[PDB]
């Protein structure tokens, strides 16, 4: 199911660019941003 | 242990700037997560969290079982910035 | 709903009474909202 991983990874390939574009570059593409409370972050980490 | 004593002598020299990793296993599927502090000064932590989850990234909120689900500030805070 | 019960609550710890906070074992002390009012109110 090889095709299913890639799409993936030529994606964050290019956010990883546009995170890296320069000042401006405000924009960008979305990711995965982890939260958690304290006995909640222990668990996350 | 090599990574450990890296990342960590970075999280002792603490920009508000994100670190970057890339990490490579035939195990691990290839994904995308960002780690921002969690909640427990706190006026300061919360706001970076509400900033980064506001924007229509995926969010994933963890909660431990002990917790009561209302207490718990993760899913609390992802049902802040998203009904 | 949940801070009109964090503001009543506040309202009777700010004032001078001999506070007793407790807490559970399992979570960490630093996310348990008792000990955290009680040092908001009581440095």
């Amino acid at each position: 199911d090889d095709n299913m991983m890639f799409i993936t990874k030529k994606m964050i390939e290019i956010r990883n660019l546009l995170q890296k574009v320069g000042q401006g570059s405000t924009v960008t593409l979305p990711s995965i941003v982890v939260i958690g409370s304290q006995s909640s972050g222990k668990s996350s980490v | 242990s090599l990574i450990q004593k890296t990342l960590t002598e970075l999280n002792q020299s603490v920009t508000d700037d994100p670190i970057r990793l890339t990490i490579h296993s035939p195990n691990i599927p290839d994904l995308s997560l960002i780690d921002l502090p969690g909640y427990i000064l706190k006026r300061k932590i919360t706001e970076l969290c509400d900033k980064y989850i506001r924007g229509p990234n995926i969010i994933l909120a963890i909660s431990a079982a002990d917790t009561d689900l209302a207490n718990s500030t993760a899913l609390q805070a992802s049902r802040r910035v998203d009904p």
